[PDB]
C-alpha cells in the first residue's frame, strides 16, 4: 500500500554510526530519499574499519559526512544532516526533527531511548529501535507505532533477550553489513504493518542467521 | 543489555 | 597468517553489485592487496544495488571500485584491470598469476570455463559466488587446485538451481565475505547453497 | 541461472 511504503515517509536516523550508516545507504538505494541524519560525533580513522564512509569524510560531523554520502546515491535524495545530538537545543530544530514519520534510533544508548520517550513529538510516529550484541553475535530490534517512545517495554525486551568470521569474535564490516541488511528489512516490514513488534536475531558460525520468534523456515 | 550501534 | 585472508593476495574478477560490495567488505577486514577485473563500465541503473553513487557513473566498473577500496583505508593497495577475463596481453596474465585467492563474482557461466582454461601456473584458491535472479539464494563454490574445477562447479550449481534491492545483496555480501574468511582459513572442496526468507533470517544446505 |  503506498501509504505503507517507505519511500514516500520522511525516515529520521538518530545515529550515524558503524550500523546507522550502512541502513542509511541501504534505505536511500531502495528509494527512501526524504532522509534526516541526527549526529554530533566526528569521523575517525578508527571507525572506517566498520562504517559506510571512507577516509574523505575523517574529522567531519558523522551526520554531514553521511548526508553528503546518501545524496549522491540519487538524483532526487534529499538527506539533511543535524549535526548535534538529541535532543536539540534549537526550538527551530526540533519542530524539523517533528516533520519525520519514521524515527529510527540506532546509537545503542540507553540515554537516547530515555530522551525518546521525553521528546514532544506532537503526533503518533513510527519508532524503531536497532542495535547489535557486543561482538555482533545477534540483532535487537524494536518497534512501535505511538506518540510516545515506550522505554520501559523496549528495555525490558532487550535485557530479556541478553577465524575472526566466527559471530564471537569481535565485530568486523561484514558483521555490521549483515545487520544493516536484517535491519533494512525490518525497517521496511514494520512501516507496512505498524504496531508493537520486537525480535531477536542471532548470527550462527555455519553462516545462518536465526530470529526469535520463530517465523519461517524448519 | 549492553548494545553497540 | 598462511590461514588469514589480510595477507593473501585477492583478485576479484567482476565488479559488479556483489563483487564491488564483498571487495569493499574485504578492504574494511584488512584485506589491502586486491585486484579488481571488470572491462564494462558503471550505469545508473546499478547503483539501486551496488558500492559505488553517481559519481562513478560512466567511469570503467574496475577503475572506480578501485578508487574507492584506496580510500577506505590508509594501506589499501588494490590494482583495476579494464579488461575482460582472459587478458590479452602476456604481462598482464603474469599480473593475475600473482594473486593467491582468485574469487569470481560475475555469474557467468563464461568466466568459470575461461578460468578452468586459464594457466595459473601454481596452486589457487578458487572461490565463486553468485546469487538467484530475485536474490532469494546464493550459490557458494571454493576449491584449492592448481586448475578450476569447472565440471564439478557447474555440477553442483545445476543440482542447487520481487527485484534484488540493496539489503538483498548486502545481506549476500556480508555471507559471501564470511564464506571466502572461511574458505582461506580452512582451504578444500567446499559447496554450499544459502536461502534467504521474508525477514532475513537464512538456511543452509551444503554438499557432502 | 545466475546473477552477480
Ligand atoms: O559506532 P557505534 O556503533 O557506537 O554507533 C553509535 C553512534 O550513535 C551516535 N550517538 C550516540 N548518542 C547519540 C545521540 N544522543 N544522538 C545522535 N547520535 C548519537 C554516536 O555518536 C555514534 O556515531
Ligand atoms: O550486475 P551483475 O550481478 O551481472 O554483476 C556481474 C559483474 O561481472 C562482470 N563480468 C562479466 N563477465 C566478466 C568477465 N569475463 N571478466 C570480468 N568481469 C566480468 C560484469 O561486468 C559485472 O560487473
Ligand atoms: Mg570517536
Amino acid at each position: 500500500e503506498a501509504a505503507n511504503d517507505i519511500r514516500s515517509k520522511k525516515v529520521l536516523i538518530i545515529g550515524a554510526g558503524s550500523l546507522g550508516s550502512m541502513i542509511a545507504e541501504n534505505l536511500m538505494r531502495i528509494g527512501v530519499v526524504s532522509q534526516g541524519i541526527l549526529d554530533a560525533d566526528l569521523l575517525q580513522t578508527g571507525n572506517l574499519s566498520r562504517h559506510a564512509l571512507t577516509m574523505t569524510s575523517v574529522g567531519h560531523n558523522k551526520a554531514a559526512a553521511l548526508v553528503e554520502h546518501l545524496n549522491r546515491i540519487l538524483p532526487d535524495a534529499s538527506a539533511r544532516s543535524f549535526s548535534c545530538a538529541f535532543p536539540p537545543e534549537s526550538e527551530v530544530a526540533k519542530n524539523s526533527l517533528r516533520q519525520y514519520d519514521v524515527i529510527i534510533d540506532c546509537t545503542g544508548d540507553d540515554g537516547v531511548l530515555k530522551s525518546l520517550a521525553a521528546f514532544d513529538w506532537k503526533s503518533e510516529k513510527i519508532f524503531i529501535s536497532l542495535a547489535m550484541t557486543w561482538r555482533a553475535e545477534g540483532l535487537f530490534a524494536f518497534a512501535a507505532s505511538e506518540t510516545s517512545f515506550p522505554v520501559t517495554d523496549a528495555s525490558s525486551r532487550f535485557n530479556a533477550s541478553a577465524g575472526a568470521w566466527h559471530p564471537v569474535f569481535p565485530a568486523r564490516a561484514d558483521d555490521v553489513q549483515l545487520w544493516a541488511a536484517v535491519g533494512t528489512k525490518f525497517i521496511c516490514r514494520v512501516v507496512s504493518a505498524p504496531g508493537r513488534i520486537y525480535e531477536y536475531f542471532k548470527q550462527m558460525p555455519d553462516g545462518t542467521v536465526e530470529k526469535e520468534p520463530h517465523e519461517y523456515g524448519s | 543489555t549492553g548494545r553497540f550501534a
